[PDB]
C-alpha cells in the first residue's frame, strides 16, 4: 500500500487499524489480528455414546493446534489431539469425524452441504448429504400411465393456537416492600402503565385466537345413539 | 466485521443443491404434470396435458389441438421476451437486493 | 360419493368398493393412534410454546439477582450502611436495570404473540376450508386429493386429521388426442383415449375404467386434417341396432 | 444496548422474511404443482402453469 | 455480573439461523425423488431451453 509519507496509520472501512509502516525500515505491513473462532460440538446424545466431534467454524486447520485460553482451559488437550481425522470443510474444519464417499440423509447438519452421523466399532462419520432417490420418468410422445387402484391416507397436522396469559405488577417486581423505592419509581413516569397495557392486549388476544379457531358453529350438534355409518368406525 | 466478534454462517443447502431441486421440479412438471405432487408420477404427452389445462379454464380442448403451432410460437416468443426484458431495466430484482 | 365426485372420480367407484374403502379407513385411523403414540418427537410445536414461555419467565426471575453495577442487589442493604442522599445513584441504576429487563420481557412477548396470531389465523382458515368443506388447493389439507378432515383439540392447539386419496397401481397405455372416424375428428367428452394394444377405449383420468367409444361418449369438432397425432378407429353410434 | 437493539430488528425482519417464505411455499404448492383457480394469485389472466 | 444477558442474545440469533434453513427447506424440498428430463428434448414444439 502506498502510504503518503507523513501518514503513520491505516484504517479499513470500519475505522479499525489496518496497515502500519515500519518506523525505521519504512515498509508497509498489514495488521491481521489472529483470533476468533467458535467451537461447535457434535454429539450423538449421551445415552448412546460419549464420543464427540469438534467443528472450528472459520479456519484453516493448518493453524488449529495452538490455544484455548480463558482461565485454565489450555493447550494440553491439543498438542497431539490434532493428529488424524482432520477434514477441511467450507464451514470450517472438523476434527474427530471421518469422511466417506457415500451419500445419506441428513442427520446432524454441519453446513455447506455436509452432514454428520454416528454408525458402524462405532464412529462419527461425515458425508455429503443426498437429496433423494434418483428417478427418470419414461416420457414418450404417445404413452400415458393410468392408475388401477388407490389408497386412503390419513395424516396429521399440528398447529399452535394460543399461549400463556401473563400479567405483571411493577412495584412488587421492581421494589417490593420498601416505600422509598416506590417514591423513586413514581418519578420515572408511566412506563409501567404502558407495559401493563401491552400485556393486557396480549392476554385479550389469546382468548380471541381460541374463539376464532373453535367457535365456528352456533349450535351444538349431537351424534345419534346408534353408531353405524356404513362400516366406517369413528370411535 | 469479522474482527469485531461477528460471524456469517454458511447455509446448509448449497446453490447446486437448490438448482437440483428446481431441476427436479421442472422435470416433474414437464413429464408428468400435476400428478407427481399428489402421488406417483404418471407420464402424459405435453400437448395432452396442455389440453387438460385448457379444460381447467373453461375452453374446450380442440381449441388447443387446432391451434397448437401458434400457441407454441407464442409461448417461445414470450420466454425470449422474458430473458431480454429481465436482462435490461436494472430494478426488477430490488426485493432480493434489499435483503 | 359426493366427495369422490369432488376429485374427479365417478361415484360408482365408491359403491362398488365400499367395504374395502371402509377397511382402509379404519386401519388408517388405528395406525394414526399407534404411530403418534410410539414416537417421542411428535407434538414438538406445542411443546416449544410451553418451553419458551417458561424459559422467558425463569430468565425474568433470575435477573433479580443482578447488581447492575450496584454494590448489592438488596434494597435494604442500600438503605442500611449508606446515607440516603448519595444512595440515590445506586438505587436509580437498580430501577433502570430491572425496568429495561421488564421492557425486554414485554417486547419479545409481543413478537411471539404476533407469531402465534399468524399460526392461529392459519388454523382458523384450515378449519373453515378443510373441515367445513372440501378443498381444491394443492397440499393445503394434506398430501393427495383431499376428501375430508377431522379436528381434535390439544393443549394450546389443534390437530387436524386429513383424509386424502392416493393413486396406487399404474399401467402403461398408448394414447391419441383424437379419433378420425368418418372424416370427422372425435374428442373425448370427459376422459382420455387409451389403447390396450389392439382396441381403443375411453377412460376417466384418475381410475382405470374402459368404455366403448360411442357418439354419446365423444364430441365432434372439425375434420381429421389439422390434428397432429390423430388415429383411425370406429365410433359406435348406438341407434343402428335400435332402428327396427 | 447496541447489541440488543441489533437483535430486535433482526427478529422483526426475520418475521417478515418468514411471511414471505410461507407465501412462496404456498405458491410453489399451488401454482407449480397444480393449477389454480384463485384470481390474480399466479399472474394476470386465467392461469395455465 | 451481566452473565445472563448475552445468553438470550445468543439464543435469539441461533433461533433465527435455524429458521432460515427451515425456510429454504420448506420452499424447495417439496419432492422426494429427483426426476430427470429425457435425453431428447421434443415436447410438441414447446422449447424449454
Ligand atoms: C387394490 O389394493 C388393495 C390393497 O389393500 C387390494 O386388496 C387386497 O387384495 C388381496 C388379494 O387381491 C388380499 O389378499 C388383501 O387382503 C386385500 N387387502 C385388503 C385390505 O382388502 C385390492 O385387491 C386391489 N384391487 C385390485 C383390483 O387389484
Ligand atoms: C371400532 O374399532 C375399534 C378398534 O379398536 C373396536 O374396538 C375393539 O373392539 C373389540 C371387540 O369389539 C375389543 O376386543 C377391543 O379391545 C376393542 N379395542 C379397543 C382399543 O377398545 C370397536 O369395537 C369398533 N366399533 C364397532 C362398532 O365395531
Ligand atoms: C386389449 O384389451 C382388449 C379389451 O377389450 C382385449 O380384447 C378382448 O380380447 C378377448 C380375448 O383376447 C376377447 O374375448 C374379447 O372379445 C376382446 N374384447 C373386445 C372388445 O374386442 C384385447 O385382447 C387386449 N389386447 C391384448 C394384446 O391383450
Ligand atoms: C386413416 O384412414 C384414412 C381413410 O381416408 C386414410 O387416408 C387415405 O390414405 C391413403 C394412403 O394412405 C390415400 O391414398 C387416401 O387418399 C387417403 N384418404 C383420404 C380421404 O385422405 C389414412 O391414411 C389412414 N391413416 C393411417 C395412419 O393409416
Ligand atoms: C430452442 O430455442 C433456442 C432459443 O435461444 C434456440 O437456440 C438458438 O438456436 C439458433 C439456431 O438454432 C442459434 O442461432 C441461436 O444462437 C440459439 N440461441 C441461443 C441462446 O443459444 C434453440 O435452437 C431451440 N431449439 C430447437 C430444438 O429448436
Ligand atoms: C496509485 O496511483 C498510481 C497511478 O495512478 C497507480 O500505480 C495505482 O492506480 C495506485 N496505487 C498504487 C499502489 O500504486
Ligand atoms: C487455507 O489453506 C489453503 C491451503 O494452503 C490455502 O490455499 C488457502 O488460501 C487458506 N485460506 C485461508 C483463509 O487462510
Ligand atoms: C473417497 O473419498 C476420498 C476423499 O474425498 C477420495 O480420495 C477417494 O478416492 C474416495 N473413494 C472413491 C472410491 O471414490
Ligand atoms: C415422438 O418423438 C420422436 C422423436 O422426436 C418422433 O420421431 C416421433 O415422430 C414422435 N411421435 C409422434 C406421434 O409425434
Ligand atoms: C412403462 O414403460 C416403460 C418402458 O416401456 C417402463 O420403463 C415403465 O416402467 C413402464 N411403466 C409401468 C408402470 O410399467
Amino acid at each position: 500500500k502506498k502510504f503518503l509519507p507523513f501518514q503513520q496509520f491505516g484504517r479499513d472501512i470500519a475505522d479499525t487499524t489496518d496497515a502500519v509502516r515500519d518506523p525505521q525500515t519504512l515498509e508497509i505491513l498489514d495488521i491481521t489480528p489472529c483470533s476468533f473462532g467458535g467451537v461447535s460440538v457434535i454429539t450423538p446424545g449421551t445415552n448412546t455414546s460419549n464420543q464427540v466431534a469438534v467443528l472450528y467454524q472459520g479456519v484453516n486447520c493448518t493453524e488449529v493446534p495452538v490455544a484455548i485460553h480463558a482461565d485454565q482451559l489450555t493447550p494440553t488437550w491439543r498438542v497431539y489431539s490434532t493428529g488424524s481425522n482432520v477434514f477441511q470443510t467450507r464451514a470450517g474444519c472438523l476434527i474427530g469425524a471421518e469422511y466417506v464417499n457415500n451419500s445419506y440423509e441428513c442427520d446432524i447438519p454441519i453446513g455447506a452441504g455436509i452432514c454428520a452421523s454416528y454408525q458402524t466399532s462405532q464412529s462419527i462419520i461425515a458425508y455429503t448429504m443426498s437429496l433423494g432417490a434418483e428417478n427418470s420418468v419414461a416420457y414418450s410422445n404417445n404413452s400415458i400411465a393410468i392408475p388401477t387402484n388407490f389408497t386412503i391416507s390419513v395424516t396429521t397436522e399440528i398447529l399452535p393456537v394460543s399461549m400463556t396469559k401473563t400479567s405483571v405488577d411493577c412495584t412488587m417486581y421492581i421494589c417490593g416492600d420498601s416505600t422509598e423505592c416506590s417514591n423513586l419509581l413514581l418519578q420515572y413516569g408511566s412506563f409501567c402503565t404502558q407495559l401493563k397495557r401491552a400485556l393486557t392486549g396480549i392476554a385479550v388476544e389469546q382468548d380471541k385466537n381460541t374463539q376464532e379457531v373453535f367457535a365456528q358453529v352456533k349450535q351444538i350438534y349431537k351424534t345419534p345413539p346408534i353408531k353405524y355409518f356404513g362400516g366406517f368406525n369413528f370411535s | 466485521q469479522k474482527f469485531k466478534g461477528l460471524t456469517v454462517l454458511p447455509p446448509l443447502l448449497t446453490d447446486e443443491m437448490i438448482a437440483q431441486y428446481t431441476s427436479a421440479l421442472l422435470a416433474g412438471t414437464i413429464t408428468s404434470g400435476w400428478t407427481f405432487g399428489a402421488g406417483p408420477a404418471l407420464q402424459i404427452p405435453f400437448p395432452m396435458q396442455m389440453a387438460y389445462r385448457f379444460n381447467g379454464i373453461g375452453v374446450t380442448q380442440n381449441v388447443l389441438y387446432e391451434n397448437q403451432k401458434l400457441i407454441a410460437n407464442q409461448f417461445n416468443s414470450a420466454i425470449g421476451k422474458i430473458q431480454d426484458s429481465l436482462s435490461s431495466t436494472p430494478s426488477a430484482l430490488g426485493k432480493l437486493q434489499d435483503v | 360419493a359426493y366427495r369422490f365426485n369432488g376429485i374427479g372420480v365417478t361415484q360408482n367407484v365408491l359403491y362398488e368398493n365400499q367395504k374395502l374403502i371402509a377397511n382402509q379407513f379404519n386401519s388408517a385411523i388405528g395406525k394414526i393412534q399407534d404411530s403418534l403414540s410410539s414416537t417421542p418427537s411428535a407434538l414438538g410445536k406445542l411443546q416449544d410454546v410451553v418451553n419458551h414461555n417458561a424459559q422467558a419467565l425463569n430468565t425474568l426471575v433470575k435477573q433479580l439477582s443482578s447488581k447492575f453495577g450496584a454494590i448489592s442487589s438488596v434494597l435494604n442493604d442500600i438503605f442500611s450502611r449508606l446515607d440516603p442522599p448519595e444512595a440515590e445513584v445506586q438505587i436509580d441504576r437498580l430501577i433502570t436495570g430491572r425496568l429495561q429487563s421488564l421492557q425486554t420481557y414485554v417486547t419479545q412477548q409481543l413478537i411471539r404473540a404476533a407469531e402465534i396470531r399468524a399460526s392461529a389465523n392459519l388454523a382458523a382458515t384450515k378449519m373453515s376450508e378443510c373441515v367445513l368443506g372440501q378443498s381444491k388447493r394443492v397440499d393445503f389439507c394434506g398430501k393427495g386429493y383431499h376428501l375430508m378432515s377431522f379436528p381434535q383439540s390439544a393443549p394450546h392447539g389443534v390437530v387436524f386429521l386429513h383424509v386424502t386419496y392416493v393413486p396406487a397401481q399404474e399401467k402403461n397405455f398408448t394414447t391419441a388426442p383424437a379419433i378420425c372416424h368418418d372424416g370427422k375428428a372425435h374428442f373425448p367428452r370427459e376422459g382420455v383415449f387409451v389403447s390396450n394394444g389392439t382396441h381403443w377405449f375411453v377412460t376417466q383420468r384418475n381410475f382405470y375404467e374402459p368404455q366403448i367409444i360411442t357418439t354419446d361418449n365423444t364430441f365432434v369438432s372439425g375434420n381429421c386434417d389439422v390434428v397432429i397425432g390423430i388415429v383411425n378407429n370406429t365410433v359406435y353410434d348406438p341407434l343402428q341396432p335400435e332402428l327396427d
